[PDB]
Formats: structure tokens, C-alpha cells, sequence
């Protein structure tokens, strides 16, 4: 209760990774939407391509650029190394194979669609890694085994508002299916804490968790209220649980 | 539903859990005892019960447990199991008919009388007397005490007893050689030991096991087995030699000091080191510290002594030592134990009285021209009491006269006495051998003629006496009448006793009568009895009480420290030299260990289900690295093979280190061959089958056991039935 | 108004079940189950051999996390402390058993879930509980917390240490360990191997 | 190591519990589509709802004959008490309404929109208790936060699997879209456990694990083939964690 | 080879905190960050009043959850039990701070994550730590857990008990405190509220 000094129990992951939590969602999820709509032979599996590409790209820019690391360009090492134990290993080079790959595909060359089976492995990877990158973390109450579900359901969200919003006549339906997922697992994830650690979610975030709940049952009224109303609260949650839960707390 | 809010009838009555004897209460509603428990004023359970005597009443209510008296179908064999029901008396005549057969040509010694329990007054001390056979024996003798009461009658002139006699609520250093206590669980004793603990009585265990009260000690010497002589003798030395030892004492209680001093000249921690293995300073600072405590330091003796062939020399030496601190009889660890005084029944003398033997002639005397013919196993030891064990060639080759006939009230033939296959041949070739018992055990299916007893909470007996600081007398009472056709071992002995001429003893028609006969003598009658359970008589415990009176205890006026001059003269030796060297295991062997599980008792509980399901099977104890290098591990089983080539049902492997790689040890009393009883039939290895051969005690009749040697043979796990399942079979009075 | 509690000194146990033998009859625990085991576990090599003896049973924890599961309101906890069961309203679905972090509770034959009840049948009528009377080795002490005087107060103030099982779930067990063997405090399977 | 006597530590919930598990995930989904077609309208809403009735009636029915209270008549206490912390109560009021909203529906008396977000909102309560029987016994390791996810998705997966062999032609593209988030959930699960509770589930079970993750694949593949490889795959996910999810474990 | 590790006598701490400022001397800490602190709390009420001077660092965990969690490989974990940080690998991404139990580590500002580093530049001279060095009232021991001749190895031996924070976590802390002033052991704030 007292210290001489002080233990570095301060924030460690701020706004601006929790701004990158966000885009991650997006560039998984969109690189998703490409390579299904590829296999799929749809016409639209090009214009969604080129927009995973900007997406993936913007965030790798985001990741460089909030690190303190940038200006002594270690990131090399990343790619240089075999870490199969992290999270965040796994999400360099999903990201970065799921570039190549899209490369390649959006310059119609190498290989076709054996090429759209690789972006869709990558995607998944790269869905996958934020959500375990929090779980993987077994000393913090707040993270638990629901962000491994939380993340990719929310990252699919993001994808399918913004195709949505892009007027995509396929993407309203299963954002509402997913959004509904998402939602109801949201709902969920406070009664499945310890309470010390649900009493901590409650007063520190909260209002703003059960704003974003409901702001999120805006996906199942209108439209462009819905694509917007379900990807405010998408990255509503993402952004919070990031925030909220680098606690460690007794 | 539950039995406390159903009306209830106590009762006071004592534990046949094992021999302890505690004073009980028993809460029955109806015929059945649902509770039993300790009561404050009696001195051995005080309020307390250990775990037997909590479940010790669940063999009144075993399904399997026997009801009606049995013959052997004729022309069927002994060991072949057909039997056919009878009448108490029909199989109480058939019983004195082959009896007097035996007597007409072959006298009444050819009859031998085993026993154990309570009722053995009954069958082993009163009847055999009063019939006249001298072959009357208990397993608690030969193959328990015996090496320690001949070696406290030859020290002292007194016994150690049934209660030992120690001080353990004013000790203050206590080393305890093989004494297992905690699974050795006679009640008081723990309660003492554990209070002794808890005042800061700081407690060294020797033994080749690291046992449960080594778990509790300051100091564990995992000495070499075989070896605690060596270890006794050193320590003899340094209290002698390093000048600590208590010498008034020595000086006003004890003869022929000066013999032991020369006699321990040599045998120095360094000569104990090499064979005990044991460091010399840990040997030297034992001593100094148990001489920094006297008169407040004491190694009370172990009960179970049989362990190798010399152990009446072991007992000796551990006794000096004791002396040498000076704690017999005062406060610390000796108190001076006397035997209440109630009065017996008035009778003729019995044909043969015994003798409670010690000095200046206790051998054969009244056995070479004194009336007939002597205990038939009189020339094999020096000391007097019977031996169970030695009696059982007799009824084979016929050597010593014959001995055809044989009586076993509950005691467990196959358990208790070692080598199997020589008492089952002996059982062969007799021509009456009848068994008093409750359940269908191995030895019981052997008979002809097998008699239901009644069980402790269905039974009256004749009371029990407790020699002690304060002397007591304790009585039970039926908490409710026997089941099936059950009768109590008084009323058995009493109607065999009317059957061969007996009548003069067995005068009184019940046993009621005889109880309110004592009860006269010391100031009351029955019923009042039943009202205080229990009644302390005062006596004495210390040196002073005995002492101011101008008298003192012993045998012969100054206990004899070496011990013994007629022993000398005769039979060889009189010091304990004879650290002797132990036979040692042959490689790919181990010394086969042996003890208690702290919920068992010896073998009649493994059909008990309250208390199989705390156990059901025993465990071998093997060191860490031996059963690694072996190919075994955590849940494996194995066969015990011995030296002999016999193989011990398969037992669960225990790699866990707190043992030597010199040995393996197993719970004594499991791997029955006993069909009938259901759930202890099949599980763990049985000790005594593999207990082939033995040493004998050439002093103290004992025979020795941890003198075989067994290999471990990797086994599939068993295949039994389920004991909850068995457990659950209802208990019908039909 | 009291807040029951037991204490068992660690330092004294030898694990001769007799309180678990004790309570079987007392309290007719049918054959396949227990409201009181031992458990006994053995840490180290040679010249550092300490062995644990340990009774196990309901600590009935201040937080029973095995009351708020119930759907019925069969698991209750009392005023003074004791977590206990009506079976007239117990629907033996399981919910208790899969919440009660120390396998304390078991699925009695008669259609009902059971277990330790501190001998509440004894409480009621003044008597201290089977498992206390009947110790030869006197390690373990009730009460109520609350009194300076109970056994258990006085047992807990002359401790030298006070130990729990799987403190960090964080149901405040009301059985309390005094003076633990091993200096790392009590013995968990994880530690093993 | 050793005992005397033993720990109540055996298998609580038996393999006729695990099948309560599968149902109650048909039962809940199936009155989540007879809801949502009440909801738009649809035609086979009657149908549906017969079903969602038969399959509460189903799992009533074997909630109560594997019940060891089945003839001591105490689960109407289930009904004259109120315990909101407690999932199976949740559980018994959201099936049982779900149950009489749904029977009303059937017998088109007592309103019906107003009965059909009715039962909307039971069959989101039916959905819900499962996984939270299980997470709320923190204790238990497997059981993490993660089962208040798996749960609800693969209840999903069984009642539009089921709507797909009965060729409902709205049902097999949400089959596959929310069998594709059941299965990289549960793909993602033994990641999200300590060590130890890893190696538990993968010698308890894993091949077992491994077969219902490649089983449910098959799901995106043969038309005719995919729901029933998505039925096995999410009753199987959901019985094995039931029955090896019953450990403390040290 | 060896197996390095701290232990800490607690009994005779008395959070003065001159280790943590011959820390901050010797490794030069910048403002902000510490590689050690001292926490100090009371355990109260008068007759039975308690309090537990406490210092904190890293513990150099046998089983590290701060290494596998690296996508870089800068924290590794060395052959005789330091886990440390190379900074020319280091992305600065706190992936190991999250996955940290106990605090210890930080950003550097030079921008890399630093935190204790058991006086890695110390110990290959062959001297011990500053912290170690420093203090006071002998409480502080260090060495190879394996060689008995060790300091850390009879303080271990001779401890009355022997605690560590957070166990229920995967580990194996190797800093170790020893003779902890309150019976329940090492103070936790859930047990105040
Ligand atoms: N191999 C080996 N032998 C030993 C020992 C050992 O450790 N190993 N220990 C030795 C020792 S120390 C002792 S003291 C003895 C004890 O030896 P025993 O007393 O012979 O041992 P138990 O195995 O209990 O056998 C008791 C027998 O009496 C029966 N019985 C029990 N209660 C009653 C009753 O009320 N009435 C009647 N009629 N019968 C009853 C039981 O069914 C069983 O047949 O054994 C000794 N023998
Ligand atoms: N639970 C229970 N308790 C009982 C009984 C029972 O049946 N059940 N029976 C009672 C009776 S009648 C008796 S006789 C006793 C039996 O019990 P004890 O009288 O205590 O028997 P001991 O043979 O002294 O002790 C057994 C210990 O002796 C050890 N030992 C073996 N060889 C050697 C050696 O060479 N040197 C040394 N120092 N130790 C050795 C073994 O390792 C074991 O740890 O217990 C009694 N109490
Ligand atoms: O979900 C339930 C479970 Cl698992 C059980 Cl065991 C019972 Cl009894 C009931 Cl009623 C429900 Cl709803
Ligand atoms: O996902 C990432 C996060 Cl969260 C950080 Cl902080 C960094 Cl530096 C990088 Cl490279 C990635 Cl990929
Ligand atoms: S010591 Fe135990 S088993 Fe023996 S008589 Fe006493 S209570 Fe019964
Ligand atoms: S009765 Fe006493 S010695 Fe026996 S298990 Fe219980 S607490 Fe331990
Ligand atoms: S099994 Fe009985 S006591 Fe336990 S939660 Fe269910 S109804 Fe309640
Ligand atoms: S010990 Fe078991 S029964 Fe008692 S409160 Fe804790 S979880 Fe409930
Ligand atoms: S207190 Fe009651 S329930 Fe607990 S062990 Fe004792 S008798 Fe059994
Ligand atoms: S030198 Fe000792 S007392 Fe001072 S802060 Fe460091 S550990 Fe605490
Ligand atoms: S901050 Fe540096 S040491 Fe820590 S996980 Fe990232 S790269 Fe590794
Ligand atoms: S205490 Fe934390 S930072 Fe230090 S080695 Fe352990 S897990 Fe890593
Ligand atoms: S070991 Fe070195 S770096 Fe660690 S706290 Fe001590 S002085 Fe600081
Ligand atoms: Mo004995």
C-alpha cells in the first residue's frame, strides 16, 4: 500500500495501440472478404483486393510509426527469427505474406486462385493474432479466454460494415448475423469474470461498454444508420477491452 | 431417518477393535450399534477412539459374518470347503467325543489351545489349565512380546505389560527404535505421544523406514537393519565412558554395573559406524543429549520385537540404557505400574497353574517328574513361556509325543504364524481341530467344527484389569442380544467345560452371577458397575512411594544391570554381544519390512467396508532409484517372490523415497485367500505367506521375521469386484 | 451471530483416519462417497524428508462460490456461517459439485447432493462436531471466530503459521492449516513432478 | 498422493448430460429461427415453431428422466424462486416461456409480434445458459471464458444445420459463415489455456478434438455433405468439453 | 549451469530502501522506471498489529512467461537462469510487459524495454550484485541455487518458510523471500479489500 519508488504497473499499450487494434480488425477482416470473394469468381474480388492491401499497409505504417523503435529500425528481426509462441510474431508475418499474396494476385500474375487458399490462411492469421496477443496473458483478469472470440468476431464486423457501406448488396446480412454474434458474446463476457475483476470492467469503463452495446443494436434498424451504428460499437469494444484490461490486479 | 434422532439405549463397553482394550460407549437403537466412542474418566480412551475402534462395529453387521455352528461333511478334506449346519448341541457333543478319544489314547496334552482376545482367558489360560494340556499359546508371545517381557523379567523383576508403563507427559527426549507411532495406533499412546509433541518433547526415530513418527521427529537414524544392537551397545559405551551416566542410581537400584562397563569396552561409536552405518557423531551426540535430559529421557520399548533371531540381547541393552539414565520409576518415563485388586471367583486349583517365570528355576522343573508330561515345546529356548510357532511340528512328525486335536479361538493361523504350508500340513494330519471366529476366513474353512461367536457388542466377558499409574477395572455389557445363532465364548467354554468332567470349574449358571460375585468383594454389584463403566483403584508410580515404605519392586532386591546369573551359568552367555552380524540380501533381492496400516488391524478388518474403503490394499515400499532402475513406477503392481520361490499376490508398486535400497515394506494382514469374505478376498500381498522361514530366539521364544528376503516381479494390474458395490449388500438379521 | 470455524494443526496429524472413520458413522455416509478424506504426500530427498498428513472436507468458505449456482435454493448459507443443504428442494443437478473448487461434495444415493455439515445436528444441541471429539492426537479445534475464547481463536492466535487451500479462488475458507510441515507451506499436486 | 478414503473428485456430468448440451443447443437455436421468421414474416414460421416446441419438450424431457431427483418431484422449485445468479435457472425460465410464447404462436392466440420478440428474447436466454453453466465455475480450467463463445455459435451451427437437411434454402450460407467462426474459435481454444489444462485436454481428448475441427471443414465443401459435417462437428465440440472439462487439476 | 537466484529475509527488512538506490546508481535508471522498489503495508488492529517491508524486481522466473511472448527473440532466457533483454533486436512492442505478473518491467527511453538484469555486467567479474552489496542489515543473499556453499542456498536451509509472490502463476519465481512477518504469509491486497 506504501512503495519507496514505485512497480511499473503504468499503462504499457495506449490510444495509439488501441488505434492499430482497430485497423487490424479491418485489414484482417477485408483480406478475408478478398480471397473468399476470389475462389468465389466474383467480379468484385478485385476492387476488395486493393483496399486489403491499403488497410494491411496502413496499419503496418501505424505499427512503426507509435513504436519508439522505429528510429533504430529493429523490426528487421521480426522477419528474421523462428517465434511460433507469439502472437504478435505470427501477425508480422500474416501480414506480411498476406501482402505478398495479395501482390501477387492483384498483378494477375505468379499463380491464381491456389494463391486466393494462401490469402485466406494468411487472413485467418491475421484474425486470429490480436485477441490471442491480450489472452495469451494469463496474469491479467481482464483478458481471458473471450478475446480469443471477441477479436475475430468484431474484426468481421468492421470488414462487412465498411463493404456495407461501399454498397456491396452481399455484406448487410452477415454483418447483421456476425454483429449479432459479436453482440451477444459482449453481453456475455462481464459474467464471466472473477467479480473483483468485473467490479474493475464496471467503474472504469462500463457505461461506455454498455453505450457501445447498445449503440451496436443499431446494425438491426435502417440502413446506413446500420453500417455505421455496428461498426462504432465494434471498434467501440476492441478499442475498450485493449485499454481496460492492462490491469493485474488483486 | 438418521440414527441420533431415532431413540437410542447406551451402554458402557470395551473395544475389541485390537488388544488396547479402551473403554467405550455404545449407542444402539434397536439391534444395531450406529456410534461408539471414548469416555472421559476411562484412562485409555479418555473421550477418544482411533479409527478401528470407530469402525470396529460393522462386523456385527456383516452379511458374510458367521452365524450358525458348522461340521465338516464327512469324507470331505480339511482345506476342501463342505460344510454342513448344525446345532450348538449337536456340535458341542461331537466336540468333547473326539476330544476324550484324543485322552483315552493319548492323554490330554495331545490337545493344543491357541487363542487370542479377550475370551482367550476362556480357551487359552482357564480351560487348558482345567483340562490339562500345558500347549496353550498366544501369538502376542512368540511372535510379539515375547523378546521383551523375558528381558524386563531377567532387568526388572517386573513386566512391561500390555499398557507400557511410560511417563510421556513429563518426558523430554524420547528415541523411539522401530516403534512406529501414528500407524501403529494404539489409542492413548497416540494421544500421549502427540501431547508429549506439543509440551516440546523433541522425539528421535531409528529405523530403516522413514515412518510417520519420523515425520514428527527432530532427528530420523535410518539405521542399516538388523543392526540396532550395535547402535545400543555404543551408546551403552558412552554413557559409561564419557562419565554422563546417573550414578546413584546405579549406585542404590542396581547389581553387577561393573561386568557392563568392561564388557562395552570396545564397542565404540566407530565400531557401531562401520556396521549400523549410522555416523559416529550422530551416535556420540544422541547420547550426550539424551544424558542432558535424565531422569526425563526414556527409549520405552517397542512391542513388536521379533525381528531377527537375537532380539531378547537388543531389549537388554536398550533397557540398560535406560537404567543408565536413570528413569525407572520416577517422573520422566517409567512409573511403577500395579495391577488393580478385584477378586477372583472362587474355584478348586486348576490341574496346571502357571509360571510366572524370571529367576532361580522357571524352566522344567515342575515339567521333568512334577505330574505328566511337559509343553511340548520345552528343550528349544531358555526362557519358560509358551511359543506358538515351536507346537506346531509336534502334530507333523509326532516328535515330542503327538499332538492331534487343536483348538484356534480367534487367532488367524495363516496370518499370525509364519510358514503356511507347515501348518496347513499340520492341520492335515490331525484328528480334531476345531475354530471359534466370526467371519469365513482362510483358517476358519479349514475346520471341523466351526463355532459363530458372539462379537463384542453382543457379549458379556469377564472384566479387564489395566496395571497401571492408577490401576483399573473395566466391564462391558451387551448393547443388544447376538444375531443369528451366536453365543458368547464364556457360555462356549462353560458348556465344553460341563461336557469332559469340568463342572467344578463352570459352577455358576451364568455369567451375570460370576460378575456379581467380584463385584461383592470390592464393594459393589452389577448394576452399579454398568453405571461407572470403568473403576480406577489407587496404587503407586514412582521409586519414592515404594521407597519410603521400606521396601523396592523388582525380582530378587537390586535390579541386575548385565542381568542374569543363572542364564550365565548354563546357557552361554550373559551379555548382548550378539550385536551378530545379519544374514544379508542376496543381490536383486530386499529385506521384507513389515507394519500397520493406521485403519487396519492385523488381518480381521480387511472385510470390514467402512474401513476397506479407507484402504483397500497395501502398497510395497520401494526407494525412488531401485524402482527406476527396475522398470517401474507410479501405478504398477508386482509379485513379491521370496527366496523360497513364493509368489505373493500382486501389490501396488511405491517408488516413493522413504526407505533404504536395502529394503521393501508392506502393511501386514492383506492377500487373504478367503472367498466367503467378499471384499478383503483377492487384494495386496499377504507378509506371512512369504514369511517362509525364520530365527529363532534361543533366549525368548520369538520367532524372528525379518530375516526373508523378496524380489519384485513385474504383474498386470488386478481384476476384483467393486467394493462399493459389495459394500452396499444390506445387512439382514433375517 | 458466531462465524464457525476449524482449525487443524499439521504439526500434530498423523493421518490415522480416525475423524474420517468417525464422521462415516456418525453422520451414515452411504459406501461410495466422503464428507472427510487424508490426503498424504511426501516432499524431498534424504536429509530434508518432510511428509504431509492432511484432512480434507467443506472448509464451508465465507464465499461459497457452491450457493450462487444453485437454481433452486437448495445451497444455502447460514447466519453464522455454515453452508449446508436443503434436500427438500435439491434437484441434484450438479451445479454445486462443479462449482466447489475442493471436490468437498458428491451426489448422495437418495436423489440428493451431500456433504460435510459441520455437524450441524450436534451444533444445534451444544455438542462440538464427531470428527473433534473423537482425535487421539487433539490437532483439531472449532468455535466460533468471533470469541477470544473458543478453541479455534486460541489454536488460530498460538499458530506459528496459518495456511488455506487454493486461497487465490477467492472463497475465504473457514478451515484454517496451522503450523504446515513443508516451509513452502502446503503441499499441490502441481509442485510434484 | 496417497489417501484415506477419497476426494469427490469423479465425473459429475455423464455422457447423458453431454446429449442435454447438444439439445438444448437445437432446442435454443431453432426457436431463434422461429422467431426471426415470425419476425420477417415469413411462411415456415408455424413450422419452425413446432419444432422449437418439440425440441424444448425433448430436452425438458431429458433433463428431467436423467435427473437422480426425477421422482422426488423438487424442479418445481426451479419455478417458485427467484435466483438470477445462477445459469440454470436462467436456463429454466428461458426454455420453459420460450416454451408457452411459442405455444401461443402456434395457437395464434394472446398477440403475435409482441410474442414473437418474445420469444426472441427467451431463445437468446436458452442460447446463453449453456456456456455460462460451465464459465462461471472458475475452478475448473477448461472451463474458461471462452465456453460462453463455443457454446453459443455451435448451438447456431446445429439448429441451421438442421434447417438446411430440411432444405430451408435461407440457412445454408449462415451455416457456413457461423460454422466458420465456431470452428477458428475452437481451433484458437487450447491456445487459450494455461500449459498444464493444454496438455490435459490433448491426452484426455485431442484426436478426438482434431477429428470434430476436420470434420466440420467439410461443412465449406460437398453441398449435401455440409451439414451433417457441421452438425457432428459442433455436437461433438460440445460434448467432449462437457465431459473433459470436469477437472481442478494441480 | 548453475541456477541463479535472490532470497530476501523479510524478518530483517526494513524497507529503508538503499538497494534501490544502489540500483538506480549503478545500472543508471532513468527518472520514472525502477528495476527495484520497496512496497511496505500493515496488517492490523493494536495487540496484532503486522508490518511487511517488502522489496520488488524482477524475479528471474524459472518458467518466464515474458520470453515466449517475444517476436523478436531480444528476451531470452541464459543457461544459468537470467532472463534479459537485447535491445538490438528489441521492437518495443510490450509484448513481455503484458505477459509480466509482477511489474518489474519497462520502457527505456532510449527505446527498448529494460528492467533487473541481476547485475549481469557483475556477475561475469565475479562480484554480486550492487543491491546485495549494499545493504544494511544482511537480509539480501544471492548465488547458484545448486552448490549448498552457496549464500542463497543456506539462507534457503536455515529460512523458518519460504514464500513467493503470485505461485498460482506458471513461474517459479527465483527470488525468494524468506521469513515472512505475517502467519498468512506474503500480504496481498485482495486481503485487505
Ligand atoms: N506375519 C506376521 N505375523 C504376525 C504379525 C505381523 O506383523 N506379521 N503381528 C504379530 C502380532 S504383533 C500379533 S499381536 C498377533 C496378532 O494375531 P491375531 O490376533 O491372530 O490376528 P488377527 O489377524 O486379527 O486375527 C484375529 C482372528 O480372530 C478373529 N476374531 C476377531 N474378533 C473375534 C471375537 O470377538 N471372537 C472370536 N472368536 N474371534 C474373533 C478374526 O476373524 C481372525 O480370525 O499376530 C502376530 N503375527
Ligand atoms: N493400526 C494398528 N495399530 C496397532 C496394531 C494393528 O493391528 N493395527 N497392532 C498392535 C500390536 S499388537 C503391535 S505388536 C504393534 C506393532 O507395532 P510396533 O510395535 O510399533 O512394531 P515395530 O516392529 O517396532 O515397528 C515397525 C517399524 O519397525 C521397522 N523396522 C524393521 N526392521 C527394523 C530394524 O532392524 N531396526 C529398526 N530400528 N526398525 C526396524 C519398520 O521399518 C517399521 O517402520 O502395533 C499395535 N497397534
Ligand atoms: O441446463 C440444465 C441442466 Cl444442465 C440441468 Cl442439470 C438441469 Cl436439472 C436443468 Cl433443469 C437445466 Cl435447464
Ligand atoms: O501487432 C503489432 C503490435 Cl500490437 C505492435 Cl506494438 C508492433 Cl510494434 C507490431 Cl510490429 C505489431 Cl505487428
Ligand atoms: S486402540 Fe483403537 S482399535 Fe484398539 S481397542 Fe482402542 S479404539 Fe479399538
Ligand atoms: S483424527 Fe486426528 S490424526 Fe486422525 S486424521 Fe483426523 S486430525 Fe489427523
Ligand atoms: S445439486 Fe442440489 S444443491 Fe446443488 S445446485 Fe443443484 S439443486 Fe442446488
Ligand atoms: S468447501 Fe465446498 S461446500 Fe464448503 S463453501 Fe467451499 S465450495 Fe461450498
Ligand atoms: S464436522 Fe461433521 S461433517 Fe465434518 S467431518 Fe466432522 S462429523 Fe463429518
Ligand atoms: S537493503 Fe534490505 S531492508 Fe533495505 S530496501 Fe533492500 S531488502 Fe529492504
Ligand atoms: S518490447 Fe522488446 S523484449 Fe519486449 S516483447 Fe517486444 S521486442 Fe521482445
Ligand atoms: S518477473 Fe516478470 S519480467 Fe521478470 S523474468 Fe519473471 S515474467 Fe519476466
Ligand atoms: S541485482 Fe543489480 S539490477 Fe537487480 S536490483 Fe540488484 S542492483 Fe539492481
Ligand atoms: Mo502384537
Amino acid at each position: 500500500a506504501e512503495f519507496y519508488g514505485l512497480p511499473n504497473a503504468q499503462e504499457f499499450w495506449h490510444w495509439t495501440n488501441a488505434l492499430h487494434f482497430v485497423l487490424v480488425g479491418l485489414a484482417g477482416g477485408v483480406a478475408l472478404l478478398a480471397a473468399l470473394l476470389h475462389l468465389k469468381g466474383d467480379a468484385e474480388a478485385r476492387r476488395y483486393t486493393l483496399y486489403a492491401l491499403m488497410l494491411i499497409a496502413l496499419d503496418l505504417f501505424i505499427l512503426w510509426a507509435e513504436s519508439p523503435a522505429r528510429f533504430r529500425f529493429t523490426h528487421i528481426w521480426l522477419f528474421l527469427s523462428f517465434h511460433p509462441t507469439s502472437p504478435i510474431w505470427w501477425g508480422a508475418w500474416g501480414l506480411g505474406l498476406g501482402f505478398l499474396t495479395g501482390g501477387l494476385l492483384y498483378l494477375g500474375k505468379g499463380s491464381q486462385r491456389a494463391l486466393a487458399w494462401a490469402l485466406l490462411v494468411f487472413s485467418l492469421v491475421a484474425l486470429s493474432y490480436p485477441g490471442l496477443a491480450l489472452a495469451v496473458n494469463l496474469n491479467r483478469p481482464l483478458w481471458n479466454g473471450l478475446m480469443a472470440g471477441l477479436f475475430p468476431l468484431t474484426a468481421l464486423v468492421l470488414a462487412l460494415g465498411l463493404a456495407a457501406l461501399l454498397k456491396s448488396p452481399w455484406a448487410l446480412f452477415p454483418l447483421r448475423v456476425l454483429a449479432g454474434a459479436s453482440l451477444l458474446l459482449a453481453l456475455l463476457y462481464p459474467l464471466t469474470l472473477p467479480p473483483e475483476a468485473r467490479g474493475h470492467l464496471l467503474e472504469e469503463a462500463g457505461f461506455w461498454y454498455g453505450l457501445f452495446l447498445l449503440l451496436g443494436l443499431g446494425t438491426f434498424w435502417q440502413e446506413r444508420l446500420a453500417p455505421w451504428a455496428g461498426l462504432l460499437a465494434a471498434a467501440g469494444l476492441r478499442a475498450l477491452l485493449v485499454l481496460a484490461g492492462q490491469w493485474q490486479g488483486l | 431417518a438418521p440414527w441420533y434422532a431415532q431413540e437410542v439405549k447406551s451402554v458402557y463397553q470395551i473395544c475389541e477393535g485390537c488388544f488396547w482394550r479402551c473403554g467405550i460407549v455404545a449407542h444402539a437403537v434397536g439391534n444395531r450399534v450406529y456410534k461408539v466412542e471414548g469416555y472421559e474418566a476411562n484412562p485409555k480412551s479418555r473421550g477418544r477412539l482411533c479409527p478401528r475402534g470407530q469402525g470396529a462395529p460393522q462386523t456385527t453387521y456383516d452379511p458374510d459374518r458367521l452365524k450358525r455352528p458348522l461340521i465338516r461333511v464327512e469324507g470331505s478334506q480339511r482345506g476342501e470347503g463342505k460344510y454342513r449346519v448344525a446345532t450348538w448341541e449337536e456340535a458341542l457333543d461331537h466336540i468333547a467325543k473326539k476330544m476324550l478319544e484324543i485322552r483315552e489314547k493319548y492323554g490330554p496334552e495331545a490337545i493344543a489351545f491357541f487363542g487370542h482376545g479377550t475370551g482367550d482367558y476362556w480357551f487359552v489360560d482357564f480351560l487348558p489349565a482345567a483340562w490339562g494340556s500345558p500347549n496353550a499359546a498366544k501369538p502376542s508371545v512368540s511372535l510379539c512380546t515375547a523378546p521383551r517381557e523375558v528381558a524386563s523379567q531377567w532387568v526388572f523383576g517386573r513386566p512391561i505389560g500390555g499398557h507400557e508403563p511410560i511417563d510421556w507427559e513429563n518426558a523430554r527426549y524420547i528415541v523411539l527404535i522401530g516403534h512406529h507411532i501414528g500407524e501403529d495406533t494404539h489409542n492413548t499412546q497416540l494421544q500421549d505421544f502427540a501431547l508429549a509433541l506439543k509440551n516440546g518433547a523433541k522425539v528421535v526415530v531409528v529405523d530403516p523406514r522413514f515412518s510417520t513418527a519420523a515425520a514428527k521427529a527432530h532427528r530420523w537414524l535410518p539405521i542399516k537393519p538388523g543392526t540396532d544392537t550395535a547402535l545400543l551397545l555404543a551408546w551403552i559405551h558412552v554413557l559409561i565412558y564419557e562419565d554422563l551416566y546417573d550414578k546413584e542410581y546405579v549406585a542404590k537400584y542396581t547389581v553387577g554395573f561393573e561386568e557392563l562397563k568392561a564388557h562395552v569396552k570396545d564397542f565404540t561409536p566407530e565400531w557401531a559406524e562401520k556396521h549400523t552405518e549410522i555416523p559416529a557423531q550422530v551416535i556420540r551426540e544422541v547420547a550426550r543429549e539424551m544424558a542432558a535430559h535424565k531422569p526425563r529421557a526414556v527409549l520405552p520399548p517397542t512391542r513388536h520385537n521379533v525381528w531377527y533371531g537375537d532380539d531378547t540381547y537388543r531389549v537388554m541393552a536398550l533397557l540398560y540404557v535406560n537404567v543408565l539414565l536413570g528413569n525407572y520409576g520416577r517422573p520422566g518415563g517409567f512409573y511403577i505400574a500395579q495391577s488393580p485388586y478385584l477378586e477372583k471367583y472362587p474355584l478348586p486349583p486348576l490341574p496346571l497353574e502357571p509360571a510366572a517365570g524370571g529367576c532361580s528355576g522357571p524352566s522344567g522343573g515342575d515339567h521333568e517328574p512334577e505330574g505328566f508330561k511337559p509343553r511340548a515345546d520345552k528343550g528349544k529356548f531358555f526362557a519358560r513361556s509358551t511359543a506358538i510357532q515351536e507346537l506346531i511340528e509336534p502334530m507333523i512328525t509326532g516328535e515330542p509325543y503327538p499332538i492331534k486335536g487343536l483348538f484356534a479361538y480367534g487367532i488367524n493361523l495363516f496370518h499370525s504364524i509364519p510358514n503356511v504350508p507347515r501348518t496347513k500340513e499340520a492341520l492335515k494330519n490331525l484328528d480334531l481341530y476345531v475354530a471359534i471366529d466370526v467371519l469365513p476366513q482362510e483358517h476358519v474353512m479349514w475346520a471341523d467344527v466351526i463355532l459363530p461367536e458372539a462379537t463384542y457388542l453382543e457379549r458379556y466377558d469377564d472384566f479387564v484389569l489395566v496395571a497401571h499409574k492408577t490401576p483399573f477395572i473395566q466391564l462391558r455389557t451387551p448393547a443388544h442380544e447376538p444375531l443369528f445363532d451366536t453365543k458368547p465364548g464364556w457360555w462356549i467354554a462353560r458348556e465344553l467345560g460341563l461336557r469332559l468332567g469340568l463342572e467344578q470349574y463352570f459352577p455358576w449358571k451364568t455369567i451375570e452371577e460370576y460378575l456379581e460375585t467380584r463385584l461383592q468383594s470390592l464393594g459393589l454389584d452389577l448394576e452399579t458397575m454398568k453405571g461407572m463403566g470403568t473403576l480406577v483403584q489407587r496404587g503407586k508410580p514412582w521409586l519414592e512411594d515404594w521407597e519410603k515404605e521400606g521396601r523396592l519392586p523388582f525380582g530378587t532386591a537390586s535390579g541386575k544391570i548385565e542381568l542374569y546369573c543363572q542364564r550365565f551359568k548354563e546357557a552361554g552367555h550373559q551379555p548382548l554381544p550378539v550385536f551378530t552380524p545379519p544374514e544379508e540380501p542376496p543381490e536383486g533381492f530386499y529385506r521384507l519390512l513389515y507394519g500397520r496400516s493406521p485403519v487396519h488391524t492385523f488381518a480381521r478388518t480387511q472385510n470390514n467396508w467402512v474401513l476397506m474403503e479407507m484402504d483397500p490394499e497395501n502398497e510395497v515400499w520401494i526407494h525412488k532409484e531401485e524402482a527406476k532402475r527396475l522398470g517401474l513406477k507410479e501405478g504398477d503392481y508386482v509379485m513379491l517372490v521370496n527366496q523360497d520361490g513364493v509368489k505373493e499376490g500382486p501389490v501396488r508398486v511405491k517408488p516413493t523415497a522413504r526407505i533404504r535400497k536395502d529394503c521393501v515394506y508392506i502393511v501386514h494382514g492383506f492377500g487373504h485367500k478367503a472367498p466367503l469374505m467378499r471384499l478383503a478376498h483377492g487384494r495386496g500381498a499377504s507378509d506371512n505367506y512369504l514369511q517362509t522361514r525364520y530365527k529363532l530366539d534361543p533366549i525368548s521364544g520369538g520367532a524372528g521375521l525379518r530375516v526373508n528376503f523378496v524380489r519384485l516381479e513385474k504383474a498386470e494390474r488386478p481384476r476384483l469386484p467393486s467394493l462399493t458395490g459389495l459394500a452396499k449388500r444390506p445387512f439382514d438379521e433375517r | 451471530m458466531p462465524r464457525y470455524a476449524m482449525a487443524i494443526d499439521l504439526s500434530l496429524c498423523v493421518g490415522c483416519a480416525a475423524c474420517a472413520v468417525a464422521c462415516k458413522m456418525e453422520n451414515e455416509v452411504p459406501p461410495g462417497v466422503f464428507n472427510l478424506w487424508i490426503r498424504e504426500r511426501e516432499v524431498g530427498e534424504y536429509p530434508n524428508l518432510v511428509v504431509e498428513f492432511r484432512p480434507e472436507q467443506c472448509l464451508h468458505c465465507e464465499n461459497p462460490p457452491c450457493v450462487p449456482v444453485c437454481p433452486t435454493g437448495a445451497s444455502y448459507q447460514t447466519k453464522d456461517g455454515l453452508v449446508l443443504v436443503d434436500p427438500k428442494k435439491c434437484i441434484a443437478c450438479g451445479a454445486c459439485i462443479a462449482a466447489c473448487p475442493y471436490d468437498a461434495r458428491y451426489l448422495h444415493p437418495a436423489g440428493y447432493v451431500s456433504k460435510c455439515t459441520f455437524c450441524a445436528h450436534r451444533l444445534e444441541k451444544g455438542k462440538v462436531p464427531a470428527c473433534v471429539e473423537t482425535c487421539p492426537t487433539y490437532c483439531r479445534t472449532f468455535g466460533d471466530l468471533e470469541d477470544p475464547e473458543s478453541p479455534v481463536a486460541k489454536a488460530l492466535k498460538a499458530a506459528e503459521r496459518v495456511d488455506v487451500l487454493r486461497p487465490e479462488q477467492g472463497t475465504r475458507p473457514k478451515l484454517f492449516y496451522l503450523n504446515a510441515p513443508s516451509k513452502k507451506g502446503l503441499t499441490r499436486e502441481s509442485e510434484v513432478h
